């Protein structure tokens, strides 16, 4: 019974997933949103709110 | 072929050698020898494991370039 032995044994064995013990990318993101997101995009708010101001007076 | 036929003699001879339990008939010790040696090839073809067991599993780590 070595093939029955294998077919059972090949059977209901699990084979196991890898661990995803690899994403560190979600944090390396986290980061470069407190880096590019807000930084960046609440000084070119700014900028931008600036030139309009600028452009308002030219108005008049 | 007619006298050609007269395969009756092959037979008689292959008779007595089937008729013959007590391993392979004639041994000389080459045999086991030459066996062996064959033996050892399918060894190196089919790898170092007892062929009698299920085999162990350690699965390598994932790998990333």
């Amino acid at each position: 019974g070595l093939v029955d032995d294998f077919e059972k044994k090949f059977n209901a064995l699990k084979v196991p997933i890898p661990e995803d013990k690899y994403t560190a990318q979600v944090d390396a993101e986290e980061k470069e949103d407190v880096k590019s997101c807000a930084e960046f995009l609440t000084q070119s708010k700014t900028r931008i709110q600036e030139y309009e101001k600028e452009l308002e007076k030219m108005r008049n | 072929l007619d006298p050609v036929q007269k395969f009756v003699d092959k037979i008689r001879e292959y008779r007595t050698k089937r008729q013959t339990s007590g391993g392979p008939v004639d041994a000389g010790p080459e045999y086991q020898q030459d066996l062996d040696r064959e033996l050892f090839k399918l060894k190196q073809m089919y790898g170092k494991a007892d062929m009698n067991t299920f085999p162990n599993f350690t699965f390598e780590d994932p790998k990333f370039e």
